[PDB]
């Protein structure tokens, strides 16, 4: 959708592989960010409980993802997150209700 | 086509 | 003064916004205080979206941020980086 | 390890502060989680102005973010960035 | 301070 | 699509999917058309692009039709995989 | 194309 | 000649296929060991496609096997899926 | 399987009930059924004469019926089931590791 | 032994 | 179960 | 505890 959303943030801890998300590139005609697709239920995100589908991941421990492509910013994403090879600090962004 | 990864 | 809240949405692309802002300033604390919405002219890429509003601070363009900066040069980043769909981060009053 | 935050701005003036912050740190998760607001002193700057809340976490002054860094290296720069009206951005549980 | 309008 | 050498390997789970995209093909089979990077395929690593399914936990696919076979691939959703892979 |  | 074998398919584009094939059995031990390509006639579209050869046994016929069949029976499912321009076999080819 | 396996088929003859002369194990997974795998191979057994059959060979098929959708149980039912011969000669498709 | 043209 | 065949 | 007063 292209909506107005807030920004969040919250901690979410690990090593109970990862987050347990699936995340997709947006984009439309002529782009418009990573969101979460699906959450993996037993993953590090379903128990915390508080990520959602369709948040826009709009910083990764301080890295943002803005101001990059979809390509970059999945890079981007993926490095942020070989942490190991125990506690991500996400950024999101989600519609207002 | 797609764009798509699990973290 | 008052408390804001930062928001973002989408603009698609008058292949411009449709906007005039300005600068504000503190007087008395001889300070800049960001680039406002002063209005959305009707017609406009901004007015046909719909989302952004009046005396909305704007944070970011497509990333780029207008923040660590003084009024003139917030205002050049934000000419220039429409030059080269708009990516808004705004600050909105909660107050 | 509970908590959502959103992130805020607003701008406090000063006699042209008032604050105590301290870091905070996961025992069982090796991790420094940011700066926040410990206390407000009151008749400080901060005080006057009543925006600022114990337990903000502080994300950035006057444009200078203060979040890939370590709580160390956080709270110099802030110190740092205090060189007439100090625009911060905090970020405040909801939830 | 300025107003600049973007047409 | 030259010549197919048939190769079988089990991946584990654990939750998610497989975790890759696959596309039809005269009516051919179902093919790898990309593997979802993190995915349970991608961290077992032996699946590869371009691999035509054969077979899922016993269950052949081949005497279908694309339609028939993608049906009998999402309903046997650790995997036993057929699959063939070109040699030339 | 279709995820599985 | 049935030796120990390994399978491959190929799609081969198209008369007929262009070959002739022959059962294969056991005199002692009484079994049946399937069908087999005898010779490809020059030209035929197994010809000019080339991966198929002679003392392949034939597999499988766009999806339909021969194994578990009878030579007699297999050699029927062979022609009766050759009736209804491709045809994808499995074959098993020997390796030792 | 165990590794990344390929498909090999050969012909055992028999003699006068014998069976193969190989014992066979179920494999599970600690943490579902993954087939019967050749444990072993007794010396002077019908598949020890034929020399082709090799342990740790998955078995896939026997005579053209598959063991592959069923459990291990029932596996290896069909596969006893498909020894007798009222001479003899058993078609195999086992699963050899490459890799 | 059914040779076939196939 | 580890079985003769 | 590493505490920044500002006075």
């Amino acid at each position: 959708p292209d909506g107005t959303r807030e920004f969040l943030t919250f901690e979410v801890p690990l090593n109970d592989a990862g987050l347990g998300v699936s995340v997709k590139g947006n984009r439309s005609k002529e782009d418009l960010g990573i969101f979460v697709k699906s959450i993996i239920n037993g993953g590090a995100a379903s128990k915390d409980g508080r990520l959602r589908v369709n948040d826009q991941l709009i910083a990764v421990n301080g890295e943002s993802l803005l101001g990059k492509a979809n390509q970059e910013a999945m890079e981007t994403l993926r490095r942020s997150m070989s942490t190991e090879g125990g506690m991500i600090q996400l950024i999101v962004a989600r519609r207002i209700s | 086509n797609m764009e798509e990864s699990f973290v």
